[PDB]
């Protein structure tokens, strides 16, 4: 087919490989920030629930 | 005048009006942490597949 095909070719996978690339290393940094300081998404680590306290007045009136 | 009350009458629940204010805030609780800023939006597909090494999808 000639030279231009594999140029263009080799061009794309470039920008593909190159992008990958920056993906994964934006992926590590989103990582150790949210490993780091919890407040994405990710490393959400559990905490009791809320919705099983008693609200109820009860015996002791200090609560 | 007085009449004794039947059974069940002392022990159950009675409303009551008052004027004294009710307390907003009887915890004395500090402001509660905002939650997490959650992310919406569409869900696009992975770019350029899993991106796992050299697997190309």
């Amino acid at each position: 087919d000639g030279p231009e095909k594999n140029y263009e070719k080799t061009l794309a996978i470039l920008q593909i490989e190159s992008e990958k690339a920056e993906l994964r290393l934006k992926e590590q940094e989103v990582r150790r920030l949210m490993r780091a300081r919890g407040d994405g998404p990710w490393y959400q680590f559990p905490t009791p629930e809320k919705e099983f306290i008693d609200h109820s007045p009860k015996a002791t009136p200090d609560n | 005048g007085w009449v004794r009350p039947d059974l069940g009458q002392l022990s159950k629940v009675t409303k009551v009006k008052t004027d004294r204010p009710l307390p907003e805030n009887p915890y004395h609780s500090r402001a509660r942490p905002e939650p997490n800023p959650v992310i919406e939006g569409d869900l696009k597909p992975a770019k350029h597949g899993t991106r796992f090494f050299f697997w190309t999808v």
